[PDB]
RNA sequence: UGGGGAAAGGUUCCAUGUGAACAGCGGUUGGACAUGGGUUAGUCGAUCCUAAGCCAUAGGGAAGUUCCGUUUCAAAGGGGCACUCGUGCCCCGUGUGGCGAAAGGGAAGCCGGUUAAUAUUCCGGCACCUGGAUGUGGGUUUUGCGCGGCAACGCAACUGAACGCGGAGACGACGGCGGGGGCCCCGGGCAGAGUUCUCUUUUCUUCUUAACGGUCUAUCACCCUGGAAACAGUUUGUCUGGAGAUAGGGUUUAAUGGCCGGAAGAGCCCGACACUUCUGUCGGGUCCGGUGCGCUCUCGACGUCCCUUGAAAAUCCGCGGGAGGGAAUAAUUCUCACGCCAGGUCGUACUCAUAACCGCAGCAGGUCCCCAAGGUGAACAGCCUCUGGUUGAUAGAACAAUGUAGAUAAGGGAAGUCGGCAAAAUAGAUCCGUAACUUCGGGAAAAGGAUUGGCUCUAAGGGUUGGGCACGUUGCGGCGUGCGGUUAACAACCAACUUAGAACUGGUACGGACAGGGGGAAUCUGACUGUCUAAUUAAAACAUAGCAUU
RNA sequence: GUGAAGCCAGAGGAAACUCUGGUGGAGGCUCGCAGCGGUUCUGACGUGCAAAUCGAUCGUCAAAUCUGAGCAUGGGGGCGAA
């Protein structure tokens, strides 16, 4: 796995033929959000600390990409 | 918490081949690790010591790395240290320079007959 | 603070071997561990390293001697009788 | 291991090929690394190098000489140890040399040898001492250490055999013509007992 | 670098010249 | 050497030096 | 007497059932008897390489079954290019077989869950290696094959044939010292449990973080400036320096170190409701410090020893050289990023031993390794305890002689006996004291004496952080400085142990169990340490260093 | 447990040299646990647990110590610290 520092190469990942589905995970306790999304060789992170880019960032993704919200206590 | 451990493989005697580290898991158990030998360092072919800017690996690991981590941008990048690259070229220019005059001199003052 | 009258060296063999054979092994033993002056670096670091084998830790390099000294009475006589030999006749 | 005498590593350039070559000498006393060494006829009168018997006047000492000149070195090649030229005869191109066992030889003028002595010493000079000092001598050479002696055997082991008390019983000097099993003890003695004078033989 | 290797490099620029030339 | 028991006596010692280089 | 393996065995493994026989008593139970079921791999091994060694080929012996010989007295090979289409061309040449290691060398996988019985092999998630094809992005080149730094060298790339040089694979035993992971130990907090006549802010348990990556650091060593005697730096252990030290500034080999991705969504601990079953559902928590001649593994710099100097091959990389090839609109055999495809064959259950192996057997014998908690204590000694594991060896009743094993005796103290055979006596630690002889190293723990509990105190042995002015900048500033000075060494905080002294106290006892040398004066004989008659003899016998002879 | 070379400091003497306190950690050295072995009881048992075992008492214990797998030597032959 590997991280992702800035928005814009966050975006240019997901507009790849190899890119499978994404995810959004939320820590209330530590007021964080982060954006996963499945390729070919890796799974990319991108950790955000507010939340009025979050939606924004939502709304920027290609509308193909299935997107999940990670609920707690995922079934076997 | 002081709980034992045991070999995952067949071996069972303790060779320079079966080399192992304890860790602990994200499930709260004690277990093992095998692992791998140490690299070991290229050495200057002239004088023998350590070169330094190459990293440490076992022989088949430097078939993979890229061409500019496995050398230093000088002439013998590899394999000489620089100290002995300073001495071949003082050598060699001075060697070179005495060669000259003992042709001329053998020449011109012993075959002036 | 002596700590030895007269074994020296020889004082790890106890009171094994006899006396006289003490003697002898101690006249090789202490000339085979001391520090001999480098001839071609100057420095004093000069140890045996084998049998025949001399070796300078400073400037690295290693040289054929004796068996326990840098060099042999029979060795260096030689080679004054070489250098006379050559050169007083050739020059 | 198994020698005293230590070794050089010298690198020569091949005449006819892009290439260098190896060999393994025995290393005279004075030679270090980094050290020029010359072989040939016309080589110099240094410590080190190789030349012909021919190129040498007498009293000169060298070592690792070939009994003719081509198999690479027979004699004196032992630690502390030499050859010393005695005598020329430059019309039919003969030598006589003295050997370490104080015997003369005559060799053909072309053979070589190395100028100086054989590194090594004095080794024999101090006492092994203890049982495992000789041990570690000889495992490295040969299954030969320790040794029992033939008159503490029985006799269908060795002929000094048995008896109530131990003793030979017979002479113990062998004729040379004897046949195997019959030879131990002193073989085609000239003479026996404590050697008082000097030896006349040269 | 090794042989093996070397050998796949110049294979790979021949069956492309080749195709090129298929190509044209 | 052997001169010093612990670190008190080489502190004295030191004030005792300074003293006399004094003068 | 726990948890796993190598050799060896071969179904002994799991479930259901059972008359006899077997389990030297019984038996509803069984490693027994009957019927069914169970072993999943590109990453763990074999397969590949060579060692000691074994065997083919050229040749020579032998009536012959066959013996020798392993590079030799041999015409002994391999590499490239088109093919109209295999047929044809062109280079190099000293050399030229195989078998042999499940502990040597060696490309690549980790965590969680799952079964009656398999799992680093199945399910879920997240990776890696080799081989083969190949396209985008980026890089280089308008005068052809990259820039930067005084330098050590750095950067995502950044041509390189024949022939040659070098490095890695690749190596001994022992000693003290330093860094890192795991275990042990101490203090605080949130949950749950045990005790509670009295005491105890108490006693016990959980509080976890993998492979694979990113980023910042970490001994040795190397580079630049400069020029040392009033010599300096410096290790527990005396090495280093005009062949360039101290000092100031840099470069670099080496994470089992800190932070982030993986990753809390997992695992674990509590609580509240559902639920015949099928089924579950929902709330909380999962922190913060300290200590050490501690135990175990690993790494580093030093040192000692040798008439002892402690494997080879496969495989992978760098360099010297400059053959061939290539753009001005495209070209690029760019070791950079991402992307496409594949990885065959055999083993894998279970035991590894007072019942699964070998001893005629379910025999007190024998048989190679890994992991290793608390207390006392010098301690892997003996003795008691936790986790884990057993409660299995025919039983019931009685207490005669004679036994085998364990022990105590008044007074005398070897009078017994071939002979002090057996037993008894001594024993830890601290402080005194210690002869003849001697190869001067020893004898030596020679011999002979004194002390030791409990409680209440006193003294000594360490670490970290602070130091006064005068200018300028900076959200009490932190510093660029010019200085002054050596607090007659002060203040605050932190932390284990080791040693020495005093008073009081008791049926004079205190290494209170365990553990734990009897000593001296002489004779014979072998110098010493070592070795042998497996199953009646361990010795004065053998070996040994030294000496002499051939 | 004992404490060899090398090293630091102080003291004495005109010198050559001598004395004291530390540091260091050598030896086919020594007490002793596991392993390896087998002195005595001439102990147990002696139709034995056992065609060589059991108990107590003993020897050695950092080197001529103990040990697995692979390989070699074949009967008038091997191997033998005998
Ligand atoms: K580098
Ligand atoms: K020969
Ligand atoms: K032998
Ligand atoms: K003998
Ligand atoms: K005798
Ligand atoms: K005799
Ligand atoms: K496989
Ligand atoms: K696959
Ligand atoms: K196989
Ligand atoms: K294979
Ligand atoms: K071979
Ligand atoms: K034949
Ligand atoms: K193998
Ligand atoms: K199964
Ligand atoms: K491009
Ligand atoms: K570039
Ligand atoms: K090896
Ligand atoms: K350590
Ligand atoms: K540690
Ligand atoms: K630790
Ligand atoms: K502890
Ligand atoms: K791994
Ligand atoms: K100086
Ligand atoms: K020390
Ligand atoms: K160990
Ligand atoms: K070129
Ligand atoms: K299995
Ligand atoms: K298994
Ligand atoms: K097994
Ligand atoms: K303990
Ligand atoms: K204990
Ligand atoms: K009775
Ligand atoms: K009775
Ligand atoms: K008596
Ligand atoms: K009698
Ligand atoms: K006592
Ligand atoms: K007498
Ligand atoms: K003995
Ligand atoms: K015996
Ligand atoms: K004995
Ligand atoms: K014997
Ligand atoms: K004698
Ligand atoms: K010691
Ligand atoms: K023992
Ligand atoms: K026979
Ligand atoms: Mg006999
Ligand atoms: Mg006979
Ligand atoms: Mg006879
Ligand atoms: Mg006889
Ligand atoms: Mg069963
Ligand atoms: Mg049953
Ligand atoms: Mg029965
Ligand atoms: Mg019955
Ligand atoms: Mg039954
Ligand atoms: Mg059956
Ligand atoms: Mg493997
Ligand atoms: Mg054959
Ligand atoms: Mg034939
Ligand atoms: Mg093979
Ligand atoms: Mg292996
Ligand atoms: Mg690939
Ligand atoms: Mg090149
Ligand atoms: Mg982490
Ligand atoms: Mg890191
Ligand atoms: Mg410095
Ligand atoms: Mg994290
Ligand atoms: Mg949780
Ligand atoms: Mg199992
Ligand atoms: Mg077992
Ligand atoms: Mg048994
Ligand atoms: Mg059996
Ligand atoms: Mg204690
Ligand atoms: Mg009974
Ligand atoms: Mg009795
Ligand atoms: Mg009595
Ligand atoms: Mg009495
Ligand atoms: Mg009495
Ligand atoms: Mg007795
Ligand atoms: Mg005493
Ligand atoms: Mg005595
Ligand atoms: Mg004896
Ligand atoms: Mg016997
Ligand atoms: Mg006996
Ligand atoms: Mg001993
Ligand atoms: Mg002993
Ligand atoms: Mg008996
Ligand atoms: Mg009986
Ligand atoms: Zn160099
Ligand atoms: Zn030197």
């Amino acid at each position: 796995p590997q991280e992702v520092s800035d928005i814009k190469k966050f975006i240019e990942i997901c507009r790849r033929k190899d890119a499978s589905s994404a995810r959004i995970k939320k820590n209330p306790k530590t007021q964080q959000i982060k954006f996963k999304v499945r390729c070919q060789r890796f799974l990319y992170t991108l950790v955000l600390k507010d939340s009025d880019k979050a939606e924004k960032l939502k709304q920027s993704l290609p509308p193909n990409l299935q997107i999940k919200d990670v609920p707690k206590r995922n079934k076997r | 918490a002081p709980t034992r451990v045991t070999y995952r493989r067949r071996n069972p005697y303790n060779t320079t081949s079966n080399r192992t580290r304890v860790i602990k898991t994200p499930g709260g158990q004690l277990r093992v690790l095998h692992i791998k030998k140490r690299g070991t360092a290229p050495k200057c072919g002239d004088c023998g010591i350590k070169l330094p800017g190459i990293p440490a690996l076992r022989p088949r690991e430097y078939a993979t790395i890229s061409k500019p981590k496995k050398t230093v941008q000088r002439a013998y990048g590899g394999s000489r240290c620089g100290n002995c690259v300073r001495d071949r070229i003082i050598r060699a220019f001075l060697i070179e320079e005495q060669k000259i005059v003992k042709k001329v001199l053998k020449e011109q003052s012993q075959a002036e007959k | 603070s002596k700590r030895t009258k007269k074994v020296g060296i020889s004082g790890k063999y106890g009171t094994r071997y006899g006396a006289s054979l003490r003697k002898l092994v101690k006249k090789q033993e202490v000339t085979q561990h001391a520090r001999y002056t480098c001839t071609f670096c100057g420095k004093n670091s000069v140890r045996r390293t084998a049998v025949g084998i001399w070796s300078c830790k400073s400037c690295k390099k290693t040289m054929a001697g004796g068996a326990y000294t840098v060099s042999t009475p029979a060795a260096a006589a030689m080679r004054s009788t070489l250098r006379r030999l050559r050169e007083i006749t050739e020059a | 291991p198994g020698r005293g005498a230590p070794l050089a590593r010298v690198v020569f350039r091949s005449p006819y090929k892009y290439k260098q070559i190896t060999e393994t000498f025995i290393a005279n006393e004075g030679m270090y690394t980094g050290q020029f060494i010359y072989a040939g006829k016309n080589a110099a009168l240094t410590v080190g190098n190789i030349l012909p018997l021919s190129s040498v006047p007498e009293g000169t000492v060298v070592s690792n000489v070939e009994e003719k000149p081509g198999d690479r070195g027979a004699l004196g090649r032992t630690s502390g140890n030499y050859v010393t030229v005695v005598g020329h005869n430059p019309d039919e191109g003969k030598t006589r040399i003295k050997l370490p066992s104080g015997a003369k030889k005559v060799v053909p003028s072309s053979s070589r040898g190395m100028i100086g002595i054989v590194a090594g010493g004095g080794r024999t000079d101090k006492p092994l001492l203890k049982a495992s000092r000789a041990k570690h001598k000889f495992a490295v050479k040969r299954n030969r250490w320790p040794k029992t002696r033939g008159v503490a055997m029985n006799p269908v082991d060795h002929p000094h055999g048995g008896g109530n008390h131990q003793h030979i019983g017979k002479a113990s000097t062998i004729s040379r013509y004897a046949a195997q099993g019959q030879k131990a003890g002193l073989i085609a003695a000239r003479r026996t007992g404590l050697l008082r004078g000097t030896q006349k033989t040269k | 670098m090794r042989a093996k290797w070397r050998k796949k490099r110049t294979r790979r620029l021949k069956r492309k010249r080749r195709k090129v030339r298929a190509r044209s | 050497g052997n001169t010093f028991k612990h670190k008190r006596a080489l502190v004295e010692h030191i004030h005792r030096a300074k003293a006399e280089k004094a003068r």
